[PDB]
RNA sequence: AGCUCGUAUCAGUUUUAUGAGGUAAAGCGAAUGAUUAGAGGUUCCGGGGUCACCUUGACCUAUUCUCAAACUUUAAAUAUGUAAGAAGUCCUUGUUACUUAAUUGAACGUGGACAUUUGAAUGAAGAGCUUUUAGUGGGCCAUUUUUGGUAAGCAG
RNA sequence: CAUCUAGACAGCCGGACGGUGGCCAUGGAAGUCGGAAUCCGCUAAGGAGUGUGUAACAACUCACCGGCCGAAUGAACUAG
RNA sequence: GAGAACAGAAAUCUCCAGUAGAACAAAAGGGUAAAAGCCCCCUUGAUUUUGAUUUUCAGUGUGAAUACAAACCAUGAAAGU
RNA sequence: GGUUGCGGCCAUAUCUACCAGAAAGCACCGUUUCCCGUCCGAUCAACUGUAGUUAAGCUGGUAAGAGCCUGACCGAGUAGUGUAGUGGGUGACCAUACGCGAAACUCAGGUGCUGCAAUCU
């Protein structure tokens, strides 16, 4: 149809939300540049529960945000944990998508020790090439109804690449 | 304990019109105001710095003081059994030109114009204003205008 | 005891009986409040036209 | 404590007092049901409307609203059954009554100030009520016209002041004539919603008049 | 999705050009306003705007009923003054600040004094008002939308303004070469963006390592058959032409605007009016209902 | 007690032009806060009924009834500000240490043209200004608006 | 609003074949019934009657017309 | 609202809608959306000299505020504040 | 007449869907050595207008579109209100006289115009 008009990865975010603070959390930030080759922000806690341990900017939560090719190797090897198949669940109303895994330090990398085992977050933001009209500064509009992103024409993405499977339940 | 401060019941006159609020149109601050000119002040509410006391609001007065970013407005103010004089350093988002003086000045121009005029011809050319004065004599024909009748209604609950 | 608290009965009457009259304000009034940087420079104008109309009447 | 008079609370001669974050410990109404009878009926199986409407500007009590409630709605189940009119309450009483609650024991002018402090603690509500405004209207068949108009003649008397019983040409509850209401009915313009009914506009989506009234654009096909 | 009719009712639109997002009108209203006691004397901007493929640079002065032009400069009359690849870099803007400095100084007549300076050694200097002579003339640059950073194109053109003999006011911190440890410009850095080392130096590092990307890339550069060394001989000899004639030669306007207007209204869609809405409604009012 | 002048730089007034207001009214298929009734559309963020089951716990949409001194899109009447010129208008060119890129503007000017009416109506009964001092500084009633109060020849 | 010379509203004389007998809890379903309405063989006259009679006629006025009186009447309201 | 291992009403992330229904120390009211809100950066103008003006008002004080002049600074790239 | 830059009035300009766009221009797009800034060259900064594209932005059109604006002898001279009466009524309030005069509703039309400068089969 149109070459402008093909999906590809905007960016893809692993998020982890680690129970406290401390020693857990600074493995949780190095195994996470070991992943991906950059620094990850460690996100502060918003409120004070009673109930999850967590005060008020503690830094209780790592996340990082890879884009290009890096994304979609990470993203081909989320997938071979995840055996190249999905629900049709996970997939978000604006053609966004995530999953959850248990393990990465014994998944594609080396085990070292003194790290621990962490599980983490994957999620995918999914757009065509034209979504800088809603992100620049100077004439930041809106984006096409017959340019964004559903349910529909992600799985349809999903698809054609990794020859994958949906709703595996 | 009753209160009288700066702001006291300007609840309605200190608020923005009806989707029109946020910031001020800027024909506002390019706006010219000379010593002498008459303004009128209605404060924009948005703007805190130099805002007038409500007692001003909708009157007018002659600029007698031109700053950098405010004017200075002359006001007679009713006190007692004498008015008065009330110099107002002003923002120029307070106030506008009073548009009564600039009719005035059209009709000074078109007296001029016509007296001009009438040095050639027609000369006492009416410079004064008159009145609405009451109408003259006039024939109202009936050509297709055969005046229909009227009752009054009777009382109808109309429910 | 309790007595009239405030009233403005009779004010206006009494305002009235020798008139609200208007200030009466005069041609040149009070330079007192305008910007000093224009009042510093109104007076050295008005230096120089006097000795400009003083020599131009000889 | 005992409820005063009604002569207390007649006329309106303060202004609107209603329940809010200002008045928040205000007694609940006396009456709480304001549609009776029938009041799941299609609008055109009750084509006469009887208004009970008042003449004076003054404050009827809930207590009031509610008893007349009671004995117009018991007169009308007693003879012509339940299914066979629809009551509806039209004013609300929403004005809160004040009470400067004044001691009648002996010495009570030495726990009471007088007129000092008399704001009044809440009493009760009102509604408040203009010349010419719908205190009842009773929606029924053509039939039923003479029951309705003795059910609203008994509800007058637990009413103060001066009230008067007039039928309506407007079809039922609708704001429309009963000749405007059949050519709307005739051409589909009517579409029934439970207890009220909802008009064809010539404004709006196609599409969704479409999908509301079908019935009229195949009456225009026709 | 979905609005209700009370939203839309009450919603209070912003200005247009909030709306289209040109204009930053918190900004503009401390730039265009003016000291009241300045009475009618404008406040003029230099308004340096970054589309694709073009710098727009005008001298303009905010009156009542909008803003008029004293001198605008564009990029595509820069081939005319020599430099023919690279219409938006950094030089380019330098040029085009310069271009427009010495047109707005020879539109005021002020053309023979104010040369700024006629040889770039790349340092920062407002130029200075001359011992009883007129004042230089006062713009202020208006970056609009754009992001205040240190070694910018807009602050390219703020610097060739300076160097026109414009006086607009500014400080060296956003220019290249700031040192963010002391506060000491690095002139020999900042000549060479003047100049365009920061795209030659590109240009024989990428010669140097490959030829696909410098074939890509710089294939204009190819097709004149100009090298490292000509950039800064060609950006000379355009900064020559700029201050030998600044007049502002326009282009030639072939097919002329009453052919521009008839060309543009046949491809243009038209407007039904009422007899034709209330014509096509009735259409499908029994079409929608014909027997369905 | 006057003083300065002699029909005004005026007026408890209107008209015209131009504002300003947010009360009365009106409005809740307009926001906020209340409000009565039903109609139609669900995620495993419960079906309490046979695990995707007609199975009632919402929410949303479109209606509908009634309001609001401390709600409001709107919005009067009355009352209120300003102006309706000779201290003004137009043209030329003088000062500045102010301002301008400027021999640019601002302010103050110098010269010159400004009757049928010197620039709306009506009146002016003299206008303006200054001094000095007495008494008074408990009020009350009536129409209308209005607060507290059940009301008062009540209080405000 | 309903009748009215085809005869009205009053007044006075005459009036239920049996329809409650496979439709009635069969409370006292045969009088006029509290949980019911429609039946002609007549139906101006033959009524689950306007009428909890508390015992398959224990009771009169009345459902609606006749009779002949031969002119307007009745009902619901409204306000002086 | 839609989702994402632990993770559910509520821990962190992402996207969409969102005229402000948030927040602006504190009562209530007004005002505010590339902001007056949240985050980041730099500072001390919360400085000096006195004057004038607005409100309360006797057009007195006090308090608070407003616009400047002369400085000297802060910030910004500047206008400006 | 189209576009671009800066605007004036700040919805007749907004919003929800759908369609169209010749040439120019805008835009998406292409790449990170330098200035620059981030977890992330996504934003921003730089470089090339080169590999492409109208898919989106943008503009224009359509909707018995919602909204908004204008007008109406449309509601309605109605509600309200100034003045007046030794008017009425027990009062509540209403009526009249001389004026002024709405709002909701309903109907009809419309859906940006314009300034400066540049550019365009």
């Amino acid at each position: 149809q149109n070459p402008m008009r093909d999906l590809k990865i905007e960016k893809l975010v692993l998020n982890i939300s680690v129970g406290e603070s401390g020693d857990r959390l600074t493995r949780a930030s190095k195994v996470l540049e070991q992943l991906s080759g950059q620094t990850p922000v460690q996100s502060k806690a918003r409120y004070t529960v009673r109930t999850f341990g967590i005060r008020r900017n503690e830094k209780i939560a790592v996340h990082v945000t890879v884009r290009g090719p890096k994304a979609e190797e990470i993203l081909e090897r989320g997938l071979k944990v995840k055996e190249y198949q999905l629900r049709d669940r996970n997939f978000s109303a604006t053609g966004n998508f995530g999953f959850g895994i248990d393990e990465h330090i014994d998944l594609g990398i080396k085990y070292d020790p003194s790290i621990g085992i962490f599980g983490m977050d994957f999620y995918v933001v999914m757009n065509r090439p034209g979504a800088r009209v809603t992100r620049r500064k100077r004439c930041k509009g809106t984006v096409g109804n017959s340019h964004k992103t559903t349910k529909e024409d992600t799985v349809s993405w999903f698809k054609q690449k990794y020859d994958a499977d949906v709703l595996d339940k | 304990g009753k209160s009288h401060g700066y702001r006291s019941r300007t609840r309605y006159m200190f608020q923005r019109d009806f989707r029109k609020h946020g910031a001020v149109h800027l024909s506002t601050y390019l706006k010219v105001y000379k010593v002498g000119d008459i303004v009128d002040i209605k404060a924009n509410g948005s703007i805190q710095k130099g805002m007038p006391h409500k007692f001003y609001q909708g009157k007018t007065g002659v600029v007698y003081n031109v700053t950098k970013s405010s004017v200075g407005v002359i006001i007679n103010k009713m006190v007692g059994n004498r008015y008065l004089e009330k110099r107002l350093n002003l923002r120029v988002e307070h106030i506008k030109h009073s548009k009564c003086r600039q009719e005035f000045l059209e009709r000074v121009k078109a007296n001029a114009a016509k007296r001009a005029e009438a040095k050639a011809q027609g000369v006492a050319v009416q410079l004064k204003r008159q009145p609405a004065q009451p109408r003259e004599s006039r024939i109202v024909s009936t050509e297709g205008n055969v005046p229909q009748t009227l009752a009054p209604v009777p009382y109808e609950t109309f429910i | 005891a309790k007595s009239k608290n405030h009233t403005a009965h009779n004010q206006t009457r009494k305002a009235h009986r020798n008139g609200i009259k208007k200030p009466k304000t005069y041609k040149y009034p009070s330079l007192k409040g305008v910007d000093p940087k224009f009042r510093r420079n109104h007076k050295h104008a008005l230096h120089g036209t006097a000795k400009a109309l003083a020599a131009a009447k000889k | 404590m005992a409820r005063r008079p009604a002569r207390c609370y007649r006329y309106q001669k303060n202004k609107p007092y209603p329940k809010s974050r200002y008045n928040r410990a205000v007694p609940d109404s006396k009456i709480r049901i304001y549609d009776l009878g029938k009041k799941k009926a299609t609008v055109d199986e009750f084509p006469l409307c009887v208004h009970l409407v008042s003449n004076e500007l003054e404050q009827l009590s809930s207590e009031a609203l509610e008893a007349a409630r009671i004995c117009a709605n018991k007169y009308i189940t007693k003879t012509v059954g339940r299914d066979a009119f629809h009551l509806r309450v039209r004013v609300h009483p929403f004005h809160v009554l004040r009470i400067n609650k004044m001691l009648s024991c002996a010495g009570a002018d030495r726990l009471q100030q007088g007129m000092r402090g008399a704001w009044g603690k809440p009493h009760g509500l009102a509604a408040r009520v203009d010349i010419g405004q719908i205190i009842f209207s009773v929606r029924c068949k053509d039939v039923n016209k003479p029951v309705v108009i003795e059910g609203l003649r008994r509800a007058r008397y637990k009413f103060p002041g001066q009230q008067k019983i007039i039928l309506s040409k407007k079809w039922g509850f609708t704001n429309l004539d009963r000749p405007e209401y059949i050519k709307k009915r005739d051409a589909g313009e009517i579409k029934d919603d439970g207890a009220f009914v909802k008009f064809l506009s010539k404004k709006g989506s196609l599409e969704k008049n479409y999908n509301e009234f079908p019935e009229y654009f195949q009456n225009l096909s026709a | 999705d979905a609005k209700s009719s009370a939203y839309s009712s009450r919603f209070q639109t912003p200005f247009r050009r909030r709306r289209e997002g040109k204009t930053d009108y918190y900004q503009r209203k401390r730039l265009v306003t003016q000291h009241k006691a300045k009475y009618n004397t404008p406040k003029y901007r230099l308004v340096v705007r970054f589309t694709n493929k073009d710098i727009i640079c005008q001298i303009i002065s905010s009156t009542i009923t909008g803003d008029v032009v004293l001198a605008a400069a564009y990029s595509h009359e820069l081939p005319r003054y020599g430099i023919t690849h690279g219409l938006t870099n950094w030089a380019a803007a330098y040029a085009t600040g310069l271009l427009i400095a010495r047109r707005t100084l020879q539109k005021l007549g002020l053309d023979e004094t104010y040369k700024g300076v006629e040889e770039v050694e790349g340092e920062y200097e407002l130029t200075e008002a001359v011992e009883d002579g007129p004042r230089p003339f006062k713009v202020f640059l208006d970056i609009g939308l754009q992001r205040t950073t240190t070694g910018a194109r807009v602050f390219g053109a703020l610097k060739g303004a300076s160097d026109g003999g414009l006086y607009v006011p500014h400080s060296e911190n956003r220019f290249p070469g700031w040192d963010f440890e002391t506060e000491e410009i690095d002139p020999e850095l900042l000549r060479s963006y003047i100049f365009g080392g920061h795209v030659s130096q590109y240009m024989e590092e990428l010669a140097d390592d490959d030829e696909e990307r410098f074939s890509e890339l710089f294939k204009g550069y190819l097709a004149d058959d100009i090298d490292a060394d000509s950039l800064e001989d060609i950006y000379t000899s355009a900064h020559e032409a700029i201050r030998a004639d600044p007049a502002f030669k326009p282009t030639e306007k072939k097919f002329t605007k009453e052919q521009y207007a008839a060309e543009s209204k046949k491809y243009r869609q038209t407007k039904l009016s009422k007899e034709e809405r209330a014509a096509r409604v009735a259409a499908k009012i029994a079409a929608l209902a014909g027997q369905q």
